[PDB]
């Protein structure tokens, strides 16, 4: 038996959306942060 | 959380049930594709006889010959894999 | 017959970007109890 | 911005070099891997005589078994190219 055939990925799809993701996170985590520092020098 | 997703196969059910398997073993055991590639080649040929090849990667295409009933391409998550039989 | 195997230059921009999600995912997570933590102080 | 570096061979000089040729000749008519994949793949079966299998792209790892003089592992630019024989 011999069959000849071939394959092809299609990665890329959902890329804009992590991307968006990471940039929200990185947002709230250094206003969180900021945050934090604000409030330890309370308590 | 990576299901499995067969794009194409020429293979038995149980066979293509077991390099899903072997995908997921290879996977909890190696992180780098070439390692999983090597892992789930060998297991095939001691269970099924040689030659067998194995490509595992995201962003590649391929060309190839295989025997009937001994191919398969399936994704494990966003990860490709390509096991077939030529030899 | 020699058996050999081969790996590409490490590696995708998806994976980094997955990875940095879960990094990310995990600090905000901890973050936040930090916060919560102080704010139960307040 | 696509010159030739091999990362791995086991094959005559000749041969390599035609590999690198065919690559490029591939890569001038598609633009798509499975496409270059298969266009060499097809050229050496008939220049070489069967079974070559070939694997083009960018991310991806591999495990396979090849016949002696009869392996190359090369990048055309950015893009990885594995071509070998085996039957």
């Amino acid at each position: 038996g011999s069959v000849s055939r071939g394959t092809q990925t299609e990665g890329g799809s959902g890329m804009k959306q992590l991307e968006d993701k990471v940039e929200e996170l990185l947002s709230k985590n250094y206003h969180l942060e900021n945050e934090v520092a604000r409030l330890k020098k309370l308590v | 959380d990576r299901k499995a997703v067969i794009k194409n196969a020429d293979m038995s059910e149980d066979m293509q049930q077991d390099a899903v398997d072997c995908a997921t073993q290879a996977m909890e055991k190696y992180n780098i594709e070439k390692d999983i590639a090597a892992y789930i080649k060998k297991e095939f040929d001691k269970k099924y006889n040689p030659t067998w090849h194995c490509i595992v990667g995201r962003n590649f295409g391929s060309y190839v010959t295989h025997e009937t009933k001994h191919f398969i391409y399936f994704y494990l998550g966003q990860v490709a894999i390509l096991l077939f039989k030529s030899g």
